[PDB]
């Protein structure tokens, strides 16, 4: 178990989005822990294709912006644009 | 909240992965977390209609089944 972000902490995120009293069983934080793995493959595949084709060599946080929309993810891309944004400044 | 070290290594398994800026594993974190977030309160909803309070392996698999963004999932959790 280490292709993957540790259990406890995608555990804790799941946490927060429930009701206090909701129960997650251990198969279902494994699951999800699985797909964030696959949601870091599949969005970083798309954003290397976009610096590859624009002949570069770094994928840096456009790449990833520019994947998160291409891949249907635009619900995220707001927020996430004004986070990279601060981080920048 | 999510390391970013393991966010590096697990983008670095691509294949024209090459580098990677500072900042990318940085908005990684909080794009994971944002679909942790989503991916989770969609299975509760599955959950809360076979009147179970607690989060199955099951309601994760319905909630991507029938979200057209999860379709990349699909295959890792069936039904």
């Amino acid at each position: 178990q280490d292709r993957f972000l540790p259990i406890a902490n995608v555990s804790r995120i799941m946490k927060r989005s429930l009701p206090a009293n909701a129960k997650i069983s251990k198969e279902a934080k494994e699951t999800v822990q699985e797909c964030v793995s696959e949601f870091i493959s599949f969005v970083t595949g798309e954003a290397s294709d976009k610096c590859q084709r624009e002949k570069r060599k770094t994928i840096n946080g456009d790449d990833l912006l520019w994947a998160m929309t291409t891949l249907g993810f635009e619900a995220y891309v707001g927020p996430l644009k004004s986070y990279l944004n601060r981080y920048r400044e | 909240q999510l390391p970013l070290a393991r966010i590096k290594k697990i983008m670095k398994a691509d294949e024209d992965v090459r580098m990677i800026s500072a900042e990318a594993p940085v908005l990684f974190a909080k794009a994971c977390e944002l679909f942790i977030l989503e991916l989770t309160i969609r299975s509760w909803l599955h959950a809360e209609e076979n009147k179970r309070r607690t989060l199955q392996r099951n309601d994760v698999a319905a909630a991507i089944a029938r979200t057209d963004v999860f379709d990349f999932l699909v295959d890792i959790v069936p039904r």
